[PDB]
């Protein structure tokens, strides 16, 4: 497929960078970075979506607030739930909480959820390059604790499906001098990494990058 | 088939 991609660049699809606070909950701003570029990529529309719906209303898809969760999983419960409210309706709190969803207040939708052919990551490019970012978990080690930009190679993570632990969003590629690359947007606030983004290693299944990723199909 | 993985 083409080269490279940036999302970012083909018009006003991408969201900015927000941050988690102290609450494990990057999987739903992987959840909502996903459908808001998705909605966006559809109907030119830019939305926020509220990361703590997640959080708070999730759990009967395997999720777990602070404590973990999948974006695959998420999409399904947007889904069945009929909608999301926007950020200025549920404002992220960054904890553990009551559900307070009001049906009146949903502004996105989900139609169906692609979840990517275990460790395909061509088939991850694919995705990217035609349809919409996509989003993906990975392992984080220590190597990655301490990035600051370039692109992110390590010997010390797996790529098995019980390994990964963070949810991030691949946003494009591209390659530099031979080494092919994903652009990733993450939710630890713009001061991390380059801007709120980091570079990857593409090709090699990375830290599994290509064990669990997925992308919704929005309701518009 | 879903995806079974850790939680992330
Ligand atoms: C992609 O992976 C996700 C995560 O494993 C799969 O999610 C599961 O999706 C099914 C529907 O295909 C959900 O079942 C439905 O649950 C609702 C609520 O309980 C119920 O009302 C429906 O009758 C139906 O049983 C299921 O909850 C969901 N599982 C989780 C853990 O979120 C999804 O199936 C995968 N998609 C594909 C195309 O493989």
């Amino acid at each position: 497929y083409p080269p490279s991609m940036d999302w970012r660049k083909k018009g006003n699809f991408v969201s900015p960078v927000k941050n988690q606070g102290s609450c494990g909950s990057c999987w739903t701003f992987s959840t909502t970075g996903a459908l808001e570029s998705a909605v966006a990529i559809a109907t030119g529309k830019m939305l926020s979506l509220a990361e703590q719906q997640l959080v708070d209303c999730a759990q009967n898809f395997n999720n777990h607030g602070c404590q973990g969760g999948l974006p695959s999983q998420a999409f399904e419960y947007i889904r069945y739930n009929k909608g999301i409210m926007g950020e200025d309706t549920y404002p992220y709190k960054g904890q553990d909480d009551h559900c307070k969803f009001q049906p009146d207040k949903a502004i996105a939708f989900v139609k169906d959820v692609a979840n990517i052919t275990m460790n395909d990551e061509e088939a991850m490019v694919e995705a990217v390059a035609l349809y919409n970012p996509v989003s993906f978990a990975f392992e984080v080690t220590n190597d990655f604790l301490m990035y600051r930009k370039g692109i992110y190679s390590s010997t010390s993570c797996h790529k098995t499906p019980d390994k990964v632990n963070h949810a991030v969003l691949a946003v494009g590629y591209g390659e530099e001098n031979g080494i092919p690359y994903w652009i990733v947007k993450n939710s630890w606030g713009p001061q991390w990494g380059m801007n709120g983004y980091f570079l990857i290693e593409r090709g090699k299944n990375m830290c599994g990058l290509a064990a669990c990723a997925s992308y919704p199909i929005p309701l518009v | 088939e879903p995806q079974n993985c850790s939680a992330t």
